[PDB]
């Protein structure tokens, strides 16, 4: 199942309903065509990996999660688990999120 | 509007 951060707020709750499966974010923009360009992996994952979470944020709208998490580059993939951060890579690299969620499935 | 920093997305290399 995928899941909106439009706030702050709604981040840190994403990781504690996430439970303790696996959970990677993705910080792209919607405005931006070569973000969204990726959503056709990232958010597909979601019927292929139903086991894993998948999170999204807006870098332009939700600011206040770009601005802890210090992005300068969109997208960004994070990985978190139970509310901890585990590894993050960026640049367009749809493959990579299957090698990087089999990894710390 | 809803603009930040760069999109390296299939834009970088």
């Amino acid at each position: 199942m995928v899941k909106q951060i439009e706030s702050k707020t709604a981040f840190q709750e994403a990781l504690d309903a996430a439970g303790d499966k696996l959970v990677v974010v993705d910080f792209s923009a919607t405005w931006c065509g070569p973000a969204k360009m990726i959503k056709p992996f990232f958010h597909s994952l979601s019927e292929k990996y139903s086991n894993v979470i998948f999170l999204e944020v807006d870098v332009d709208d939700a600011q206040d999660v770009a601005s802890e998490a210090e992005v300068k580059a969109t997208p960004t993939f994070q990985f978190f688990k139970k509310g901890q951060k585990v590894g993050e890579f960026s640049g367009a690299n749809k493959e990579k999120l299957e090698a990087t969620i089999n990894e710390l499935v | 509007f809803r603009f930040r920093y760069v999109c390296e997305g299939p834009s970088h290399g």
